[PDB]
């Protein structure tokens, strides 16, 4: 039964009723491993001091005039954000001026920050760091582990011994050369490289403030913290999909796929599932229909018809819709569009041009009863070509005045072909021209006039007197 | 600019270097001022500016800037042309398969990766996993896993395992393969194993695998990571007329799968749960599958309301694709249609044309005259007059329209003379008229049909129209070498009664000194049209050497041929125009004229003849009435007679003496025996009805009734006609298909009722449908024949050639239905014929057998001429001139270039639409047989041993007249070379039982069997005969299915009997329902019986499945090699057929049915080729038993038969042109030093031309078997991949095309229409030899 089948709809229900639907209990008890993992998370990134230096120098900024108050702090758990902020800055500065009394002055800040609701931008911000600088230090070890066990060969015991715990000294650099082994003496060449690491390691250490098994401890535990909560979601989201499912049955037919609205509504769901609080004793479905709603609604709206329409617009056109579609079931017929001005409040011409905007646009290949075999795009002829009798009208107007302008002077011609974007990529300015030929501007004009008189003197041009079709 | 065409498949990288930007979002439009949104599917900065050197925000709008990128938007400022030729591509973000290389015919992947196409579907469906480099985890490289047991071999083991799903996993695979391990690998098994389907899967797998090495493509490029995306303008979006607008499907397909890798890339960033990744995956690959080709893999994806969307291989393949409807045939401008009149008075080389209509057509030439006279100082001016209708623009036309051809065409162009040339004649109307000749050539009516108008427009167009086009150029029929441009029905009834003497007349005997007076005396009312008189004439003849000889003499002749004779040319003899001219004594009249004068007087005289017709017949004014319905006095007796004999046998049938089907027979037989007495009686009272008397008693001539000179000058009418109109019409046809009993018995003169009328209807009915479905089914017969040998054409002159074609009259057994001089005319001669004697030296070798030629070999009775054909053709890529012979359309040779096998294809798909025991011998002859194994019986008759006898009759002449296939062990009365006389018995045998007699004498003794193990005994009730009855393997037991019954003769010695000349004894196993005549105890005689063993679609789908070479549904067993046969052991069936040869070994067998009847016996030696069983003949068998002058013998027997008994003629020259090219291919038996395959089917030039140069070199050829293909089959394979997309299957040619990375040469005619270039067939044949002679230098 693991195939005979082509659609996919079916393999989705399948894979979907392989999990079964949760209950009270059990929803209390993903929320409870929900909170307890947050929790965890909050107090392993609460127990860094960057994290309170971040919080500093974001507060700075915002008192320097360069952000605002909305995004510092979402709420508490504005004089007393202030006065909060900071005493948080006096227990900072006390605990880096207490270097045995720092790790409890440490535990006291990261739980005065933790009675501060921050930001998610800023949390995420001191999780990212936290990645970044755990990263450069398991970089830092990688190399200092390639350039010796790696390089060196030197055995894998003895490496785990006197590397486990020191991770700062000489104590893998010269045993792992002066250990009377044949292979040991010969990498004083990479035992550069190892200074430079072991500079690297300490200043990266100078720069953090704090020992390195500690920060791959809370490393670790947020890592655990984190799977945790993505575990539950999971688990949460998988429950909720005959609920995603059910809502998404009863918009198949507003021109998208029911794959397509099932989608928006797992994502809904997860939106939910994100910002969901069991507290209030409420059950999951109230408050995720809203959500599952709100995105397929947002998903009919953006992404089903060719052009696309904007929210307010599509909402305004449902309106009138509903409220046509009401009088006329109240009233008896179709009403008119002027008496719709009356019911809705309009100047009676935005609705005129709702009226007008165009439908979705027919089928270029539809077909028009039998017609030979012939569907409608066989009737659409360009309009962006020139007749060809027009290209030969040009031709013979371009030779016309090209033998005009041959019969006046040489220094006519020559002012005239300026003058004019005849016979040359672009034309050029009465001032150019005059500059060009050492001749001022009047007189140039007057040269034009004179030009332009003995043009429209008869006996000549009686072929471009000719080229009038009216 | 270009000489070939490269296809392949496109890389990655290559499919970006063709993008000109990436399409991120699905907007199109802004609903707003309709501007192209950015980043979409009309973005402008991606495929070019909206209009001609503007910028999208104004900021540049002159040519000044053009060439410069704006800084605002970013939109080039140039042409809006490149628009049309700019693509995007979009970055997937997940690999997504090929449908095209995944559900192909064969599966392309499937095959290449040796992994079903089934489990690669499951892989893809996100369903099980799939390992990949498995290491030493005791896993196979391509073992598929589900889930449970991918998760438990994750549990035991966390590392040396690797495992994916899906396209990913498909193109790790593909990348992973390596090609030349698989192909050493391959090529070890191939030597090591033996088997026939391993072997051709082996070969099939390194076939394509060499041919993927040896192309530049990748195994992971069949996975697609980026697709392009069509240009804007090809998928128009431009707003309908009332504020709507019009789009096409594509941009849905795109829109679709933009949108759904959008929202693949959003969840993968919101690191979304597998479930719905997969699923997500699957809508990314169901939408590029459906973009690609909709309703290939799964439901077609429905469109805006009801019907499904349109894909990249929806447009590119049917009928309206782009290949047949854009490409081989396009919209045309310069032409134009109306209706169609006569207008008599018009000459064969031009017509009538509206002046409107011509108004229309050559506007250019009325402004560039205008233009040029100085009337009009400018094209405006000229238009301006041009619409206002002047004095001067008519005069213009005149002058312009003098000299220029013009083109006319039927919608139906069945041949080559659908299309004709002719002069155009101003004329006032609104219809076009057309000589009445070419009416028939044109299969044209004057009852609303329409005809279209093109004129040619450049200097070489209009002197190639004048040259070859020209209705005077072509007067006879390409088909056959007959005129086409003959009278039909008013001119011949005009000269019929013209030249039609009378009894008694005005002024009989009067003795005439000249036609000059005869018309006189006719006209001045002194004498009748037609009275018996003397007129001396003088005739000229062509005697001397081109001269002219005079000679006057008396003729005994009427007025009216006396004045017919003045339009003949003189050329002719007078005998040519004293007859009734007919419509046939017409045409031979014509033909004659022509081939002695020439051209031109030819078509002078059918002009005459016309002119001389029309007139005549107008002044004869011939008319019908009801008085032309002559009823016989006896019709209405015969149909009592008729009822009486009804009656009496329907009394005999109540009697119970005869059974139903017998009454029905007889009273079938009694209607058709008096049907054919009234047609009789009524045919003797109409034909000579008319009675008179000259100056006595009484005399009786020809009938002078309107209606039967109607139908006996062949206008129109025909004696059905006449018995339908003057008698009962017979025997009608239900619906089932029987012959209802009762007739009708009354005629249309006489009041038909309601009964007879229904039962009518459904004859006219079913001829309805009939003539509906005949030309549906004749288009695509002529389709397809021309679509095979459309690339042959005329190249070389003589290509020194010494095989041919034996060529005899046709004899079926009776009257010769194709002398020896239609099948022999107009070609050439392959060897040197002799005397009829052998005693001189005949005609030379390469001579052409012209009329001359033809009347000496009649005149000195020649017996039979062989000549040359295309299939024995040696010339390479074409035929040469001398062994096509002549163009049966021109009297001279046939010219080089000439694209004969179109006309071919045309001739023969043109008259499809018409296509719906005792020897008696006819004439005195010699008796004669060929192959006959005789000997002298007891009783003195020639009985014949041999099954290769053919009885036939030769004259004194010694022409053969009869030809008749005796059966085995008949009576013969004569012998060989005995005078006969004509209705005379010779031959006897019984039909219903072939003999078993024995060719020599003896004893005949019971060894080998016993009563009820293989013979039963029986005694007969009436005759009371004892005779054993033989069982056969089924009736008797499992004992004695090995004892066959053994009847041995022997002597009265007790020895075997020696065939006098050997001495291999004579014992023949009897099968199973063999009676014996004779038991033991009784002596026998050689020839006498000893044992009994008991024993056509109408239309053309015969022809149909000849062409397409389709085997027979009962083939007939043939025998490999001559030698004698050992019948083999039952093997779980009938017989084994193992024939020993004379010294060779014996290792053939074959699987014989118990339920086919077998003539062979158990000693009797077959033949190579020769027949084992009866019924249909295989032609593959023929072909690969016979050569290919057996088989394309036999194809052109079956064709020319069809045609003959439907009643059409066509030279065989077509048919063997169609021969030739369905025997193109040929496979390799073994190569002896060139690289070749075992089993690898190519070219028979290419073979042809390896071996011609490895003999030239010291090296050796090697050998191969001619293969024989159907029409479809050839023209799918072929060496163009164009011209084989173009017919059909464009889907999986593309795909073999693109794997195989082939190159394609034009190289032909229908690849160069395609391109759009000169053909090299006609005028371009010469620059296409100087291209090729310029190329290459
Ligand atoms: C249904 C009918 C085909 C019937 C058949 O033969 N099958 C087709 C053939 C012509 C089509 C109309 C025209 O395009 C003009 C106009 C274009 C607008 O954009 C939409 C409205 C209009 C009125 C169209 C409606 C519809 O699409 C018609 C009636
Ligand atoms: C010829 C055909 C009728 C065939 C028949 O049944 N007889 C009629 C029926 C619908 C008509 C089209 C639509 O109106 C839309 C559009 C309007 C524009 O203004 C001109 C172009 C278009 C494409 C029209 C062309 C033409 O007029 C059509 C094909
Ligand atoms: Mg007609
Ligand atoms: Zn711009
Ligand atoms: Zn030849």
């Amino acid at each position: 039964e693991i195939g005979r089948t082509t659609d996919p709809v079916r393999m989705y229900m399948r894979e979907m009723g392989t999990v079964e639907l949760l209950t009270r209990e059990g929803e209390i008890d993903i929320a409870k491993r929900i909170e307890d993992g947050i929790n965890q998370v909050q107090c392993s990134v609460a127990e860094y001091p960057e994290a309170i230096t971040y919080l500093l120098e974001q507060y700075d900024r915002v008192e320097a005039e360069e952000a605002r108050l909305s995004d510092l702090i979402t709420g508490f758990v504005p004089e007393l954000a202030r006065e909060k902020f900071a005493e948080l800055r006096a227990q900072y500065v006390v605990t880096r001026d207490t270097i045995a009394t720092a790790q409890e002055e440490i535990l006291k800040l990261s739980e005065v920050f933790k009675q501060f609701r921050l930001v998610p931008k800023q949390f995420d911000y001191l999780v990212n760091s936290m990645r970044v600088m755990m990263d450069r230090v398991r970089t830092q070890e990688r190399l200092i582990m390639k350039l010796c066990v790696e390089q060196c060969k030197m055995p894998k015991k003895n490496f785990i011994t006197l590397f486990t715990g020191n991770e700062t000294s000489d104590t893998w650099f010269n045993a792992a050369i002066a250990m009377n082994k044949p292979w040991s003496e010969k990498l004083h060449d990479v035992s550069e490289e190892v200074h430079r690491a072991l500079q690297k390691l300490q200043q990266i250490e100078e720069e953090t403030g704090l020992t390195i098994e500690q920060v791959k401890d809370i490393n670790r535990r947020m890592s655990i913290g984190e799977a945790k909560a993505r575990r539950a979601k999971k688990e949460m989201v998988e429950a909720n999909l005959r609920l995603v499912i059910s809502i998404a049955k009863k918009y198949t037919n507003r021109g998208l796929q029911f794959l397509d609205l099932i989608q928006e509504g797992n994502i809904g769901l997860m939106k939910a599932v994100d910002k969901f609080e069991y507290r209030r004793g409420y059950k999951f479905s109230t408050y995720a229909t809203w959500w599952i709603r709100q995105a397929i609604t947002r998903s009919i709206a953006d992404q089903a018809r060719t052009i696309r329409i904007p929210v307010h617009m599509i909402e305004t056109i449902n309106k009138l819709n509903r409220i046509s579609r009401q009088m006329l079931q109240e009233m008896g017929r179709e009403p008119t569009p002027e008496e719709l001005a009356e019911r809705m409040l309009m100047p009676e011409d935005k609705i005129r041009k709702v009226l007008k905007i165009a439908k979705e646009p027919i089928s270029m290949e539809t077909p028009i009863g039998d017609d030979e075999d012939s569907h409608l795009g066989d009737f659409i002829e360009d309009t962006t070509l020139e007749l060809p009798l027009d290209s030969a009208t040009t031709e013979s107007l371009r030779a016309a005045t090209h033998d005009v302008l041959a019969g006046l002077t040489a220094r006519e011609a020559k002012v005239l072909r300026m003058r004019f974007g005849i016979d040359m990529n672009t034309d050029y300015t009465l001032e150019e021209v005059g500059k060009q030929f050492d001749v001022t501007r009047e007189r140039i004009r007057q040269i034009e006039a004179k030009a332009l008189r003995k043009l429209r003197h008869p006996s000549r041009s009686e072929v471009l007197r000719s080229f009038l079709d009216d | 600019e270009f000489d070939a065409i490269k296809i392949a498949l496109a890389s990655p990288d290559m499919i970006r270097s063709w993008s000109f930007g990436e399409v991120k979002k699905p907007e199109t439009i802004n609903y707003r001022t309709f501007k192209p949104e950015r980043d979409g599917l009309f973005c402008a900065r991606i495929f070019g500016p909206v209009k001609d050197y503007e910028c999208l925000c104004g900021k540049y709008k002159r040519l000044k800037h053009r060439g410069v990128i704006c800084e605002k938007c970013g939109v080039e400022v140039t042409q809006t042309k490149v628009r049309r030729e700019r693509m995007g591509h979009i970055e997937l973000a997940s690999p997504t398969a090929h449908i095209w290389f995944l559900k192909s015919l064969p599966s392309r992947i499937g095959l290449l990766l040796d992994m079903p196409l089934r489990d690669i579907e499951r892989v893809l469906y996100f369903e099980s996993y799939v390992v990949i480099e498995g290491g030493m985890t005791n896993l196979e490289r391509q073992q598929i896993l589900t889930e449970e047991q991918y998760l438990d071999a994750l549990e035991e083991f966390g590392d040396e395992f690797d495992a994916k799903m899906g396209a990913e996993a498909i193109q790790a695979l593909l990348k992973s393969m390596d090609l030349e391990q698989e192909c050493e690998q391959l090529r070890e098994e191939l030597n090591e194993t033996n088997s026939e389907t391993k072997r051709k899967k082996l070969t099939k797998r390194i076939k394509l695998l060499e041919a993927f090495v040896q192309s530049g493509n990748k195994p992971e490029w069949m996975i697609l990571t980026v697709l392009p995306v069509l240009p804007p303008d090809l998928r128009p979006l431009v707003p309908l007329d009332g504020g709507r607008f019009a789009t096409s499907d594509l941009n849905d397909l795109y829109r679709r799968v933009i949108n759904r890798n959008n929202r693949l890339k959003r969840l993968l960033d919101l690191a979304a749960p597998d479930i719905i990744v997969r699923n997500e995956k699957r809508m990314l690959q169901e939408a590029v599958d459906a973009l690609l080709d909709n309703g290939r893999r799964g439901r077609a994806i429905t469109g805006s309301n009801k019907r499904p969307l349109k894909s990249l291989a929806d447009m590119i393949k049917g009928k309206q694709g782009r290949f047949r409807q854009n490409l081989l045939g396009k919209r045309v401008d310069y032409s134009g249609r109306s209706v169609i009149t006569v207008g008599p008075y018009l000459r064969l080389h031009q017509c009538g044309l509206p002046k409107k209509m011509a108004l229309e057509l050559f506007k250019p030439f009325i402004y560039g005259k205008l233009e040029l006279r100085g009337l009009a100082t400018t094209i405006k001016a000229a238009k301006k007059m041009v619409e206002r209708e002047e004095a001067v623009v008519w005069d213009i036309l005149d002058e312009v329209i003098r000299e220029h051809p013009v083109l006319l065409n039927r919608a139906p162009t069945l041949h080559r003379l659908g299309i004709q040339a002719f002069e155009p004649v101003l004329i006032e109307g609104k219809a076009i008229q057309l000589h009445p000749l070419v009416c028939a050539a044109y299969n044209a009516d004057f009852d609303g049909d329409q005809m279209a108008v093109h004129v040619p427009l450049t200097l070489e167009a209009q002197l190639e129209a004048r040259a070859l086009m020209m209705s005077t150029n072509n007067i006879l029929s390409p088909a056959n070498g007959e005129p086409i441009i003959v009278p039909s029905q008013d001119v011949v009834l005009g000269l019929y009664y013209m030249t039609r003497d009378c009894v008694n007349a005005k002024g009989e005997g009067m003795v005439l000194t000249g036609p000059k007076e005869a018309e006189r005396l006719y006209r001045s009312g002194l004498a009748s049209l037609h009275a018996r008189v003397k007129v001396r004439i003088t005739e000229y003849e062509k005697d001397a050497n081109g001269e002219l000889v005079a000679k006057t003499s008396l003729k005994d002749t009427t007025v009216g041929r006396a004045i017919l004779w003045m339009i003949v040319p003189k050329g002719l003899p007078y005998s040519i125009v004293n007859q009734a001219l007919g419509k046939k004594a017409i045409s031979k009249m014509l033909n004659t004229c022509y081939r002695i004068l020439g051209l031109k007087p030819t078509v002078i005289f059918a002009d005459q003849i016309m002119y001389t017709g029309f007139a005549y017949a107008a002044r004869s004014g011939a008319s019908v009435g009801i008085d032309d319905m002559v009823i016989p006095e006896k019709k209405h007796e015969i149909i009592s007679e008729a009822e009486a004999e009804v009656a009496e046998i329907q009394e005999q049938f109540q009697s119970g003496l005869v059974t139903a089907g017998e009454r029905y027979n007889k009273v079938i037989d009694i209607w058709a025996a008096a049907n054919d007495r009234v047609s009789k009686a009524m045919m003797d009272n109409l034909q000579t009805e008319t009675v008179i008397n000259r100056d006595g008693q009484e005399e009786k001539q020809v009938s002078f009734n309107s209606i039967y000179m109607m139908a006996d000058s062949g206008a129109r009418g025909s004696a059905a006609q006449i018995r339908q109109l003057a008698g009962m019409r017979g025997l009608m046809a239900k619906p089932d298909g029987s012959i209802i009993e009762t007739p009708i018995t009354a005629n249309f003169r006489e009041g038909l009722n309601v009964l007879q009328y229904f039962i009518s209807t459904h004859g006219a009915r079913k001829g309805l449908a009939d003539t509906a479905l005949k030309t549906a089914n004749s288009g695509y017969l002529t389709r397809r024949l021309v679509d095979v040998a459309q690339d042959l054409v005329v190249t070389e002159d003589d290509c020194g050639t010494h095989e041919g074609i034996m060529m005899t009259p046709v004899i079926e057994g009776g009257d010769v239905k194709e002398p020896l001089r239609d099948r022999v005319l107009g070609r050439v001669t392959a060897e040197d014929v002799l005397k009829p004697g052998t005693a001189d030296i005949l005609v030379p070798r390469n001579t052409l057998l012209h009329e001359q030629w033809c009347d000496l070999l009649e005149e000195n009775s020649v017996d039979a001429v062989k000549v040359r054909s295309v299939v024995s053709c040696d010339t390479d890529f074409g035929v040469c001139a001398h062994c096509y012979g002549r163009d049966l359309a021109r009297g001279h040779i046939i010219n080089k270039g000439e694209a004969i096998g179109v006309i071919a294809a045309q001739s023969i798909g043109e008259p499809g639409t018409q296509l719906t025991s005792s020897i008696q011998v006819k004439n005195k002859g010699s008796i004669k047989l060929s192959n006959v194994k005789s000997v002298v019986n007891s009783s003195g008759k020639l009985v014949i041993t041999s099954r290769n006898t053919e009885l036939k009759l030769i004259d004194e002449f010694g022409r053969t007249k009869e030809s008749y296939k005796v059966p085995y062990g008949a009576v013969l009365a004569k012998g060989d070379g005995e005078q006969v006389a004509g209705g005379e018995t010779v031959a006897n045998w019984d039909p219903h039982t072939m003999p078993v007699i024995t060719e020599v004498s003896g004893f005949v003794r019971f060894t080998d069997m016993i009563d009820g193990q293989t013979i039963t005994r029986q005694t007969d009730e009436l005759t009371g005969l004892s005779s054993l009855v033989v069982l056969d393997s089924a009736e008797r037991t499992a004992g004695g299915k090995d004892l066959r019954p053994a009847l041995k003769i022997v002597d009265a010695q007790g020895n075997d009997v020696l065939i006098p000349g050997t001495d291999m004894p004579a014992q023949y196993f009897l099968p199973g329902k063999a009676i014996v005549q004779l038991e033991d105890g009784v002596q026998i005689s050689s020839g006498d019986t000893l044992a009994r063993i008991p024993q056509i679609t109408g239309g053309l789908p015969r022809v149909a499945d000849l062409f397409e070479a389709r085997r027979p549904k009962e083939p007939a067993i043939l025998a490999e090699i001559s030698g004698i046969v050992s019948f083999g052991k039952e093997t779980k069936g009938k017989r084994r057929l193992v024939i020993t040869p004379v010294d060779g070994s014996d290792p053939y067998e074959e699987m014989i049915p118990k339920w086919r009847q077998l003539n062979v016996f158990e000693g009797e030696r077959v033949e190579r080729g020769d027949v084992i069983s009866d019924g249909p003949e295989a032609p593959h068998d023929i072909l690969r038993l016979r050569g290919v002058h057996a088989v394309t013998r036999y194809i052109v027997n079956e064709v020319q038969d069809v045609y003959r008994l439907q009643g059409v003629k066509i030279n065989d020259k077509h048919i063997e042109v169609i021969v030739r090219q369905m025997l193109r291919k040929a496979t390799i038996v073994n190569a002896g030093s060139s690289d070749f395959l075992e089993g690898e089917q190519v070219e028979y030039s290419r073979v042809k031309i390896a071996n011609r140069e490895l003999e030239a070199n010291g090296k050796v050829g090697a050998t191969y078997s001619r293969d024989l293909l159907g029409i479809t089959k050839a023209s799918l394979a072929t060496e163009s991949f164009i011209s084989a997309a173009s017919f059909q299957e464009t889907t999986r040619v593309l795909t073999e095309a693109a794997v195989a990375g082939k190159r394609d040469e034009l190289r032909g005619l229908k690849e160069n229409v395609i391109v759009g270039r000169l053909i090299p067939a006609g005028t371009g044949y010469a620059y296409h030899q100087d291209r090729m002679r310029r190329r290459a230098a």
